[PDB]
RNA sequence: CGCGGUGCAUUAGCUAGUUGGUGAGGUAACGGCUCACCAAGGCCACGAUGCAUAGCCGACCUGAGAGGGUGAUCGGCCACAC
RNA sequence: GACGGUAUCUAACCAGAAAGCCACGGCUAACUACGUGCCAGCAGCCGCGGUAAUACGUAGGUGGCAAGCGUUGUCCGGAUUUAUUGGGCGUAAAGCGAGCGCAGGCGGUUUCUUAAGUCUGAUGUGAAAGCCCCCGGCUCAACCGGGGAGGGUCAUUGGAAACU
């Protein structure tokens, strides 16, 4: 669990969605918005918020990406190593990149990322382009990503002889 | 002095004087995929007294064109 | 029938990790105690152990889990099939997550990991990744 | 082709201040046209990086085809950020040298310099004022024009000079010492948004 | 598939196809056969000059041209721009480009070149439509 | 029969050439047997390279230099070695 | 002479100097290269044969790569000269 | 010395002779006025036009590029949309109605041996030119030149023996 107060964190709307009810008397029209929220050094989260005004369904938003937050372990500028995150039809494959080569990544990883901090990294979408699910699929590539540290504290082993 | 070019082959196919059909059974990999196929490459070798007989394990040297196919030269029977 | 033996023995360690068992026990080969005393001294499986039966003896696993039973081994993955044969140069040795991981390599100098490989600066056939 | 329109819009266009004083944002720091002075919406990531290659473009004065070159040239550097090296190549560039001088007040008027062949590289004249310039080289203002106004009032109203660079007012010769730095210039820009569109 | 299927049976990729299938072929008078020759345009007569409807969703006269090209192949193409001066037996010039409203017309006359004469009073995108800087 | 002789390069109005060993009958710029030299008119003092030890083994072979050749390696003295040599 | 680089099986049989042998002649030269006899052999689902298309390559364009596409200029080879 | 009084250099005069093209509904950077009224027309796709159109025409502004700009033609990419790298087949396309089986593909453990595959070293070659890396020359660049590297399921030869 990480605590959202005491981190400065900033909101960025990845995608709003317009949903429609059918009702007896024709169409309940309302907003869903999708925001990661993230304080672009290492720590971010995404959140889902329904109401009828585009404001008010940005504020639950946050306020669910706020609860729902992640570390995303980091190696310099870039990720420790390459990763696949699957989430339904969200499917992203993430490398770590050069120094300075820039976030290569697009649609809602780029908020992803840009928002955890990671300035240089190379991605791509091999499966579906729906905004949630490749949010998902980023945040569970994230999650598998490991740390040189902790996995040489569970092999047994001291980092160099690891490396 | 060049080396010409020495296969080990299987004959196939006596039923010609003074000659003999052998295949040497090799193996390749596919351009796309990697994996091994069989390959039978067969030749013409001059046999000086048909002493070779079908399902012979054989050597054959490159030589000079003996005739229209014939381009090798029976050297040992190494196995009936 | 069983064509892969070292993918059927790699697939019997990646459930019972998943399941978070503490012991597998295996059908016995070289290769297999090979794969065996590779992951054992590179920390991934807690303890190897051989019993000796009369078809072609047993090899017993036991499996390595950390504080608050985090799994050692993420994954294991066959590379050379039966079906496709995987071969490298010394210099295609590949590297597993940066090196985090490791790549079992049977070679002419016997069966060894990634690093051990390209330090001799020979390839060999990738038999498997494991992290 | 080179650009000759006004400057003011340019600059308020990009949202900086291309001349480093802020006199074109002083008055009306929006957008030129008539759209300008009302509020609109939020620029796109690809506009924010469109935007970020344009601040770059038009502090140097440079067109689109060459700006690439040049930013393939600069990715070809096998050490340090590809951005940070283009900045570093932008610099190098002959126009930016005379500039960062103080040979001229602006890079416009460094460059028409340049182009009339009133400086000389190493006491050559050079009129390329898309010259690279190495660290170390000698840039000077021709003899026969070192007796210009424009100039003299250039080289006497220039203040400050960058830590990179070596001047002498006398002999109206400079030259770089070393690279700039990042933080030497421009800070206002982020090359890594520029890496990140010519990455397309 | 397994390996040895692919082997055996190798992947083999859709064929695409023109979407300008006049331009891409040639005609050779002497062979009187058909040359497969890429043209960016290809010359034609127009065999006949009119209107046409649009299909459900639009509703307008949309004016095109049956065009009798170099090759011998017979194609309709659209009149792009407001006015033109075409007529049968009109000597025109067809680039490619497909119209959604009319279902059969694959082909653009270029304006301003050959018989057709530039979009009167145009004043923007006039490098389309063929007229002169006023 | 064998020239050591000149194929032309570089740009126009900007000549360079190889001194090559190639068959009298090829294309100047065409098929050659090897390369023996280099020599660039457009330099004041006429700029040579040239692997004399090849020169000199294909002299004795017998390839025959053209006249700018010929010019060259006398000046590099090559000649004269060859001369000597077949003393 | 080994190997490599097109599609079609809604193209399955093809071959009769053809396959090999003994002679003879011929060639700068081996050789059915040609001829006379002797036998019936040879190729083929590892695609013979036939059909359509095509000069081949160093190279060029694209792609992260694997690959895909092309075969102008320049250089190599081959073929052609109503 | 054809090029040729050509490159180039010097001196004097004048901002004076030397900027267009496409786009601005979303994709996609760029917005308002009128004219028009499912007509005229636009359009790569979604789709615009039915009397208050940022989507048609024009004008003013704006964005992109620039002695170029845009359209068409064609190849690669995006396309994991033939998936070896790198997809699938209960309901989306996709398991033959089922079996017997030749060839083929694959195949249990283990001792020794071989070295076809596999890995590794040397030699020869894979022309030149071209990509790429250094270094020079054209005022810079393109361009040119010097030196390397690379490029083979290559041929001979020496090794290793875990796996096939
Ligand atoms: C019988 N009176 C009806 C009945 O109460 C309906 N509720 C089942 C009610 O439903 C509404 O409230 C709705 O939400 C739908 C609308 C068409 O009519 C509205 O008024 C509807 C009322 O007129
Ligand atoms: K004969
Ligand atoms: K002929
Ligand atoms: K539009
Ligand atoms: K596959
Ligand atoms: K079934
Ligand atoms: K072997
Ligand atoms: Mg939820
Ligand atoms: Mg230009
Ligand atoms: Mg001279
Ligand atoms: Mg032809
Ligand atoms: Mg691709
Ligand atoms: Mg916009
Ligand atoms: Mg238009
Ligand atoms: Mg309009
Ligand atoms: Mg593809
Ligand atoms: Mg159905
Ligand atoms: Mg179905």
């Amino acid at each position: 669990y990480i605590d959202p107060k005491h981190l400065e964190l900033e909101d960025r709307v990845v995608a709003i969605n317009r949903v429609t009810k059918v009702v007896k008397g024709g169409r309940r029209l309302r907003f869903a918005a999708l925001v990661v929220v993230g304080d672009k050094n290492g720590h971010v989260g995404f959140g889902t918020g329904k109401a009828q005004e585009v404001p008010e369904a940005i504020r639950k938003a946050i306020e669910d990406a706020k609860k729902n937050l992640v570390e995303v372990p980091m190696v310099g500028s870039t990720i420790p190593h390459e990763v696949i995150g699957v989430f339904g039809g969200g499917r992203i494959l993430m490398k770590p990149a050069v120094e300075g080569s820039g976030v290569a990544a697009g649609g809602p990883v780029r908020a992803v990322l840009e928002l955890a901090g990671v300035a240089d990294i190379t991605s791509k979408s091999l499966g579906s382009n729906t905004p949630i699910n490749v949010v998902r699929a980023t945040v569970e590539g994230l999650k598998q990503l490991k740390r040189a540290e902790e996995v040489a504290a569970l092999r047994g082993k001291s980092v160099e002889e690891i490396i | 002095r060049n080396q010409r070019k020495v296969y080990q082959g299987r004959v196939v196919s006596d039923k010609m004087d003074k000659t003999i059909t052998v295949v040497v059974e090799t193996k390749k990999n596919h351009p796309i995929y990697g994996k091994r196929m069989k390959y039978s490459k067969k030749y013409k070798a001059h046999d000086e007294n048909n002493t070779a007989k079908v399902g012979d394990i054989v050597k054959i040297m490159e030589t000079r064109p003996l005739s229209a196919t014939k381009r090798f030269r029976l050297l040992e029977v190494v196995e009936e | 029938v069983m064509t892969d033996p070292i993918a059927d023995f790699l697939t019997r360690i990646r459930n019972a990790n998943m399941v978070k068992h503490e012991t597998l026990e295996v059908p016995a080969s070289k290769i297999k105690r090979d794969i065996a005393e590779i992951l054992k001294r590179e920390g991934f499986i807690r303890d190897v152990e051989y019993i000796e039966d009369d078809k072609q003896g047993v090899i017993r696993v036991f499996l390595k889990y950390g504080k608050n039973e985090e799994r050692v081994i993420t994954n294991l993955k066959r590379i050379s099939k039966p079906g496709l044969r995987a071969y490298v140069k010394a210099d295609e040795v590949p590297k597993v997550l940066n090196g985090l991981g490791i790549a079992i390599i049977s070679t002419s100098e016997g069966v060894i990991t990634d690093k051990e490989a390209r330090a001799k600066n020979i390839g060999g056939e990738v038999i498997a990744y494991v992290w | 082709s080179r650009y000759t329109g006004p400057s003011w819009k340019v600059s308020r266009r990009l949202g900086i201040s291309l001349s480093g004083t802020g006199k074109e944002l002083a008055r009306r720091p929006y957008k030129p046209g008539q759209h300008g002075p009302n509020s609109r919406g939020k620029v796109s990531e690809y506009g924010m990086q469109l935007t970020e290659k344009q601040k770059l473009r038009h502090m140097y004065g440079m067109n689109e085809r060459q700006f690439r070159t040049l930013f393939i040239k600069a990715s070809k550097i096998k050490e340090g950020k590809h951005g940070v090296n283009f900045m570093v190549l932008l610099e190098q560039r002959l126009d930016n040298v005379v500039y960062r001088l103080g040979l001229a007040t602006t890079r416009r008027q460094a460059r028409q310099l340049v182009n009339h062949g009133h400086i000389t590289v190493d006491g050559k004249r050079v009129d390329i004022p898309s010259y690279h310039v190495e660290v170390g080289q000698v840039i000077g203002v021709r003899e026969k024009s070192q007796n210009i106004s424009t100039i003299k009032e250039a080289v006497e109203a220039t203040v400050g000079r960058p830590a990179f660079v070596s001047f002498d007012t006398e002999k109206l010769e400079g030259s770089f010492t070393r690279l700039p730095e990042r933080d030497e210039l421009y800070p206002e820009i982020d090359e890594a948004l520029v890496v990140e569109y010519y990455n397309q | 598939p397994t390996i040895n299927q692919l082997v055996r049976k190798p992947r083999k990729s859709k064929v695409e196809k023109s979407d300008s299938p006049a331009l891409n072929k040639g005609y050779n008078s002497f062979k009187k056969t058909q040359t497969n020759v890429n043209s960016p345009q290809k010359r034609g007569v127009c065999t006949r000059v009119g209107t046409m409807t649009p299909k459900k969703p639009n509703s307008a006269l949309r004016k095109y041209a049956r065009v009798r090209l170099s090759n011998l192949i017979e194609v309709t193409a659209y009149i792009p721009g407001i006015g033109h001066n075409l007529q049968e037996h009109s000597v025109v010039l067809l680039r490619g480009g497909r119209v959604k409203d009319l279902p059969g017309v694959r082909y653009h006359i270029v304006r301003g070149a050959l018989d057709t004469a530039g979009v009167n009073d145009r004043k923007q995108s006039r490098s389309k439509y063929g007229t002169k800087r006023p | 029969a064998v020239k050591i002789r000149l194929k032309r390069m570089g740009s126009k109005k900007s000549p360079f050439y190889r001194i090559v060993v190639a068959d009298s009958r090829s294309p100047r710029d065409g098929r050659f047997i090897e390369t023996v030299g280099t020599y660039n008119p457009l330099k004041d003092p006429a700029e040579v390279v040239l692997k004399e030890d090849l020169v000199l083994d294909w002299l004795s072979k017998g390839a025959q230099p053209s006249d700018t050749v010929r010019n060259i390696l006398s000046k590099e003295g090559v000649m004269k070695k060859h001369h000597e040599a077949k003393n």
